[PDB]
């Protein structure tokens, strides 16, 4: 059960779910498999947040394990498309789209929690039926791992020969660790 | 008179005072036989609040009606216009005493019995412990 | 859950669920596999635009695996017949029937997002029982497969050899190679 | 979920389903495998419509496969009993009970969009039991089945033998097929 | 989905679902098969209209395959027992628990479609156990069969040995079928 | 799907639900399968009203096959504890626990619909595990089965040796014969 | 569906549902198997009625079978922390869990209707590894057993080694034998 | 079912349901086993309720068997970063992340029930796959385990050996045990 909050506001005292409470200020949570019913769930949050003001940065909470490629590029598309600057910030995990995310948000705008993990790997995937189908399919998720590996680059600064190489096998990345790969910018331990 | 029609002062709809101008009417217009006459105000029960009103919408036809009647009935001097005339600046107004004027306000305060049914019948609990001893009974209103 | 939120209006606030907030700017989310009533909810959602405002343009946000060809084909006939032009726009991907609804947008208004991923392949069936009723269903399909391909040609430009050829088995096409071959016509970088 | 849609009134703005909006508007959606229970519904909808106006004409959209005889034959009797005229309109398919209330539609009413697949066949059951009880099963769906024919010759206008020889095994129709046969009158290819 | 109706009148405009709706005008729906819960519903519902008003009579839609005796006996005793005469229009069918129901209607207000099947049979049952027991539950569904035949007689008006022979196994009846033999007194084929 | 149902009084109108609006009229609803949660429900209702009305009667509609017996024994110490007389009523059917409350209501107000089949039997039960476990489960179940005896003696009126024989095994009472029996008073053949 | 009712006093009219009105009476029902999640309901409740007046005494209902022991503290520890006095009734019946919360009630304040059942046993677990971690578990549950035994002997009176004995297998006692033996302190047959 | 209470506010009354008025009183319950939805359910209060009062404290009640090592860490990792301090109270049982966010509460604000128990255990992981990929997840286990020791040897106050030797095998504290420990700083045994 999700509790109700009341804001007080000029007209009158209104009631909110905790999560549409947050979401009035910019505060848009991504948790659990990802998926295209809550992809785009968290796209059409974005769009609403940019006309309400464009300039004023979204902040996008990401406890996740990870899930289908083609939806998270629907959120990260959105992310680049629309003008505000979204801080993602990273609570217990990230995995590979979690951190394909992750290290999406804007430039000094990724943070992590000092004690949360983060974990990138290669794509998965498969398929049963004829030879010549298996190729097909083979050489897809060839060019979305190459072209996932060109966006990691660009975000963490790493060259893309590096992230091959640790990318091919799942590798976990502490909170400090994954700021001097370039995945995070600051750890958020305590408030200032 | 009828309570409804009066209104809380500054607004639209009318003005308390306006009671003591339909009496000047019967007695001539003569302040010293007014001040001896008898008031009677029908539909009384519309000026009462509802229940848990904030008041921030300012209530005219209800709260504000019995605020200015209070000093009206126990007795105050009240600036009544000559006839057909609203309050204003101008000095067309009459000093009428309210001291002496008796007032008899009558209404139907329709669900009344039922708060009265509350009280005498409310109860105490529900469960097996509580006090159901009291017997509701029918009884006219 | 979906999140609740505010619109001031003229009358005073008003709430809204995200997804009628977005429905009330002539946005028109297809997610997931196309059925029968998924369809006709989106069928339901077209007309009440129309009335509304038959002059002003409808958007289609496509992000699906594909469905039933049936229920796909409701919504396709619901988009010609209705005055307003119809805009799809491509996030995360468009299989087999989202495709068809892609490219079957309005002509300079069909948009993709650079990291989609478009798939378009020939329809798939199966009959079990007698061989009188297996040709009866056997020519049905092909008649379907005949009659898609050719409205594919149309939307797409491309000569009806040429999309039977590639139709023939799983083919994939990226954003961009989407714009050459026609079932797009641009792509959404950034926000200008 | 169902997006939510506002109606201005003399007294204010209103909320409505979408469904129910269009139910204002004198339109039934039929979806889905017929059955009791949504059969009801529909005719319940009908019923309502004929009180507020029984002038006014009702429109009843269907998208089904069909399903049983007895919950679409409660829809058919209710049709003819209301004054004000059906008028059936196909959107994506109309299987035998899809097809029979589409042709039992008002003369002249009866609509079907251009890409849509009429499929008509015979009545088809199943008993268990001892030999005496399978000869009173099995004369009673006979007996339905010459009612179907019946009637549908009587809407569609072709002899009862042509219907019987014609629905003795599955036949699609297309949407210009269904013309010619008599299943429908006019196709309603783009708006004028 | 249940549609949402506005009823409007001078005190105001209250909204109220399809089946609430017609609930105010003395329609109560049977659908189903036959069971405790539904049934009591039922039950519930003649007597809040028995309450309102108990001179209006109350009309009964049956489609319904039959269901369980104990069930439908409730139904059947609480229309006797109240004042207000309950009316009985079969829809699309009405089976063994739906046809005694329905021949239990007022006289005179028994109404069917054309097109609805009636069928009649005797109870089903079954038991296990000891051969004590066995004699228990044996006698008590032959009584439970008496007793139907004996009300099916006083409703249908058709002799006592004649209910035994025709009840023996299932008897499918047509609406015309219905009349003759008692269990309906019209037929109802247009609002005329 | 429960009916909602309007009331008209001074204040305004009222939206109901259907168990609620009879719940107003001092009628509760025994049905289905008794066990721990439902009878907890009817608990609740008879101080409910208790408190409402001390004096007035409460009328207790039971259509159930039995179940618990700690559950039916807590609404049967409910009953007699508060002051109102419950006047039980048998719809359909009252098996062992059915027919326990119902006998259990107020002398002179237990009442029986005439097709009602009223059924009595001795408690059932089973355990697994040591010898020495059974003996005292098997102890329990006999004080039950003595103290239900002792109780519907009370209350129908016949002796303890009687109500034991009876009870040894399924015993069906029809509505006469349940009155001469002493499980209700009378029977209820019409309003009037 | 629970069903709601309404209370008509001053300061407006407030509907509520039939368990919520009762907890405004300070009566809290705890049924069915205990539980994290129910005992952690049940916590709230003490603890809210506490605020408004902690004078007043708090009403316990209990109709459970047993359940998981911790959940079962967090609810005697909320009863004796607390400063009202919890009066514990028992309904149906109270089992090993549901007893220790009877007993656990204020002195004096301990009722039990006529016909309910208690029963009393020790403690069952299991678990399945290591020799070494049988031993921990193992003395993890003896000390619970000894812990509930010396906290049943304080409420009821009985010397710690009389519960023990009694408590090795299952005792089923009567409301008298309760009152004997001290879980309860008196009957409530008829309200006075 | 959760129940509803009245709160009497200035503005008058508000309803809201038991676990939102305890939310509005800085009360937030965590029970059951520790997930990433309900994790992120407790964030968004933690982080609300900072919002309105930094200077107040936040009450959370653990009563959970433990769950997910990544999503405690989240709700870890929140309370030491907002100002306010967090006062951890145990209810029922407190396994090894209810034990760890038990003890990360405020010093001198950690409490326990009399009758409440503690589990501290290493954590516990598995994976299948090649040698190589096992060496992968097996270093992170073990560095988590490391990470975890030292964080509750912190709280503790104990030395990080003495935490290992003891979370090696599962361990059961008591109230009073856990004060000596350092889980917990002291009991609430009554309302003082």
């Amino acid at each position: 059960l999700v509790p109700m909050v009341i804001e007080q506001t000029s007209r009158g005292e209104r009631s909110f779910d905790i999560y549409s409470r947050l979401l009035k200020e910019r505060v848009i949570f991504l948790t659990g498999q990802v998926e295209d019913h809550m992809a785009n769930l968290i796209v059409a949050q974005m769009l609403f947040l940019e006309a309400e003001n464009p300039e004023k940065d979204i902040y996008l909470y990401i406890n996740s394990p990870g899930g289908v490629i083609t939806a998270g590029m629907s959120i990260y598309d959105t992310m680049q498309f629309i003008k505000p600057d979204v801080s993602t910030i990273c609570m217990g995990q990230a995995a590979s789209m979690g951190a394909f995310l992750l290290t999406a948000g804007a430039k000094g705008k990724r943070f992590c929690l000092p004690n949360s993990r983060v974990m990138i790997h290669q794509p998965l995937g498969g398929y049963q039926g004829q030879a010549t189908d298996i190729e097909i399919h083979a050489r897809e998720i060839l060019k979305v791992k190459g072209r996932m590996n060109e966006l990691m680059a660009l975000h963490t600064g790493q060259s893309l020969e590096q992230i091959e190489r640790d990318t091919e096998r799942d590798r976990f990345l502490s909170a400090p660790e994954a700021v001097e790969y370039g995945l995070v910018d600051s750890i958020l331990t305590h408030r200032n | 008179a009828d309570a409804t029609t009066l209104t809380e002062a500054g607004y639209v709809g009318e003005d308390v005072e306006n009671i003591i101008q339909k009496l000047l009417q019967k007695c001539d217009y003569d302040v010293q036989k007014a001040q001896r006459g008898i008031v009677y105000i029908d539909e009384i029960d519309k000026i009462s609040r509802k229940s848990d009103n904030p008041s921030i919408t300012r209530d005219v036809s209800g709260e504000g009606v019995q605020q200015a009647l209070l000093k009206l009935i126990e007795g105050t001097v009240a600036a009544v216009p000559p006839q057909g005339g609203r309050k204003h600046p101008q000095q067309e107004f009459l000093q009428v005493d309210t001291s002496k004027i008796l007032f008899i306000c009558g209404g139907a305060f329709a669900g009344l019995d039922k708060v009265i049914s509350h009280r005498v019948e409310t109860g105490s609990g529900i469960g097996f412990g509580a006090t159901v001893k009291a017997k509701s009974d029918k009884a006219s209103e």
